[PDB]
């Protein structure tokens, strides 16, 4: 751990308490999930089902409340009823939590006062921007490509879903803690709308620091019985009529074959680091997010590959056979190879989707194109998952604007 | 106390530090009292980055300007320590002259003390 050094006590005490103050502190901040329009009453919160109409107070925080004029109706009534409003939810790791280094952080060439402006926001959220991600993200992309996020394309298709988003995430998640941290999911079966929730724990099941990482890497077996119990706990507080939808794996070879020629970014001064010498750097040390993938052995990435393609047949097993009563369950291929080329048609070389610091995450371009691939699949095979189009969409901003914001 | 997080740390802030310097074609303490005076307020960052300089500057300095590498630096410091029998971690290619060699004049411009603090 880092806040071992002396030096450092000052800083890792205050990153801790900003941390205690956001009201797993954090999963609460706005970033995280829809801001609360009301904290001083707890049965006002995004989600929920609407307490008389919202006549007098907007009891879910969607920005639509009161009463038209003209026919005594309550706008909540009239413009969300029927349309049936869900939400988002992502149970995840460090990539659905979006994590990211800057590069203008440590790149000297170009560096500046500007530059770290954002960083201290950025280390009391675990160097999480999940709201730039490609499930929850809301802000405007940093980067040129018209995509929203998963939340942001089910706003636009019903508007009453606005600020109806959770990102249940955590940088070292797997299948194995996962327990450790659902709690802070947030969803009761009879006040609250259905939901639509994704596991993603595409990484750290295979993913590890040690020497010798495939005897740390989840069996099948462990794996199912993790996901089951995950499954259990969630049809005990999703409401009736939600989705889940698992997440394969990625085949992440991807990642030495594009990266290990390439300059990192403290190599491109000088032209003296590649993302092999790091990934040799970090598994020197036993630091790596990901030994089997991020290593020179080709017998290691193969073996990590192989692990990850079984774990993700259990969970297209479990998708096909699992039922459950409250919810229906669907299985998705992270199907990165469709993701590259994708970009390839818009101009893209596949090494500009991984974040540059890490060499190991994906970005948030190629976040946002599996929001796309993931928008474009389930509308095609699995209609029912993203309900209708709210005919009073139009009416909606007319009377409300921009909803609040979050 | 030690381990693989410090070591990866102590290599990243010595190269930016390194680069800096580079960039500006400045001192080694220009360069970090620029680093420090980018950082903002909050958190404690300026003044953690100002706390750095006191117990590690003049040593950075000292072994920068030997033309030593980040490598060389944090092994120097004990922020990366290589356990007898393991192998070495190093993130930037070995040096011309040995490692070996280039460790042990390394520590020797260390030892020097010319200057006391109180
Ligand atoms: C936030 O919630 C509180 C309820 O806890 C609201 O306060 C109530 O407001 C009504 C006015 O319509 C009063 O009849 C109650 O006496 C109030 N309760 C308390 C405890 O004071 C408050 O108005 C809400 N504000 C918003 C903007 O939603
Ligand atoms: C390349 O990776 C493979 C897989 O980890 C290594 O082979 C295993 O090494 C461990 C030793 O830690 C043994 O328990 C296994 O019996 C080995 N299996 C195989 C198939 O070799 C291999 O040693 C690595 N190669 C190098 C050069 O590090
Ligand atoms: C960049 O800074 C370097 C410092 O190393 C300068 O180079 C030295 O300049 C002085 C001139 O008074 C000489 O004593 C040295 O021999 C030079 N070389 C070395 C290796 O020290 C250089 O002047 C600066 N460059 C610019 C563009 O200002
Ligand atoms: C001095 C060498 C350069 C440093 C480059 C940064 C090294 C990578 C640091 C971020 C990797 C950790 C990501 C966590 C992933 C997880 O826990 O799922
Ligand atoms: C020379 C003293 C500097 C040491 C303290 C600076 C630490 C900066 C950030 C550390 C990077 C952590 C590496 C990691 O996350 O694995
Ligand atoms: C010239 C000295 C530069 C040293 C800069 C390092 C100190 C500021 C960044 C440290 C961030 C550590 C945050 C953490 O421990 O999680
Ligand atoms: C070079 C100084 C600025 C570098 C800040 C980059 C983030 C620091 C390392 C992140 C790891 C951590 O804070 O635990
Ligand atoms: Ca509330
Ligand atoms: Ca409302």
């Amino acid at each position: 751990d880092i806040c071992s050094l002396p030096v450092l006590a000052k800083i890792c005490q205050k990153i801790k308490l900003a941390m205690e103050q956001s009201v797993f502190p954090t999963l609460r901040g706005y970033h995280w999930r829809g801001r609360d329009c009301n904290d001083s009453d707890e049965s006002v919160y995004p989600g929920r089902r609407p307490n008389n109409w919202d006549v007098h107070q907007d009891s879910n925080c969607n920005g639509i409340w009161g009463v038209d004029p003209k026919d005594g109706v309550p706008y909540e009534k009239k413009f969300c009823e029927g349309s049936q409003p869900r939400g988002i939810i992502l149970l995840g790791d460090s990539a659905g939590a979006h994590f990211h280094i800057s590069p203008e952080w440590i790149t000297a060439s170009q560096m500046s006062l500007n530059s770290f402006i954002n960083l201290p926001t950025a280390l009391t959220n675990e160097l999480d921007w999940p709201q730039l991600s490609g499930a929850t993200g809301f802000l405007d992309s940093t980067v040129g490509i018209k995509e929203k996020s998963i939340y942001l394309r089910l706003w636009k298709r019903n508007h009453c879903n606005h600020r109806d988003y959770q990102n249940i995430s955590r940088n070292g998640a797997s299948s194995r803690n996962l327990k450790k941290f659902i709690e802070s999911l947030s969803r009761n079966k009879v006040l609250d709308y259905p939901a639509i929730v994704i596991y993603a724990m595409i990484g750290n099941d295979v993913c590890s620091g040690k020497s010798d990482p495939v005897p740390a890497m989840t069996t099948p077996e462990k794996l199912y019985s993790n996901v089951m119990q995950t499954l259990k706990h969630l049809n005990s507080h999703l409401p009736n009529g939600s989705h889940v939808i698992l997440y394969g794996l990625p085949d992440g070879t991807f990642l030495w074959d594009n990266l290990h020629n390439r300059y990192h970014p403290l190599g491109q001064l000088n032209k003296d680091m590649t993302y092999a010498q790091l990934y040799s750097f970090l598994n020197c040390l036993q630091v790596s997010p990901c030994h089997g993938w991020m290593s020179s052995n080709k017998t290691l990435r193969t073996l990590t590959s192989e692990r990850a393609e079984q774990l993700s047949n259990t969970l297209k097993k479990i998708a096909a056979s699992e039922k459950f009563t409250n919810f229906n369950l669907f299985y998705m291929d992270f199907a990165f190879h469709e993701i590259i080329q994708e970009w390839q048609k818009r101009g893209g070389q596949p090494w500009q989707l991984i974040e540059p610091v890490d060499g190991f995450h994906p970005n948030e371009v190629a976040l946002l194109l599996l929001a796309d691939h993931f928008w474009k699949k389930v509308q095609l095979q699995w209609p029912q998952i993203l309900g209708k189009e709210n005919p009073f969409n139009p009416q909606i901003k007319q009377v409300f604007g921009d909803q609040g914001g979050h | 106390l030690s381990n693989g997080h410090t070591c990866v740390g102590c290599v990243l802030v010595v190269s930016v530090i390194e680069q800096l310097a580079q960039v500006h074609n400045s001192t080694v303490q220009a360069s970090m009292e620029r680093l420090c005076s980018y950082l903002p307020e909050k958190l404690f960052l300026k003044t953690t980055c100002y706390l750095v300089i006191d117990k590690f500057g003049s040593d950075i300095i000292k072994l920068l300007s030997a033309d030593m590498n980040a490598d060389v630096v944090c092994h120097t410091l004990e922020f990366c320590k290589q356990n007898t029998g393991q192998p070495l971690c190093h993130l930037y290619p070995l040096p011309k002259e040995t490692w070996k060699f280039t460790l042990q004049k390394a520590r020797q411009i260390v030892k020097k003390s010319p200057i006391l603090k109180y």
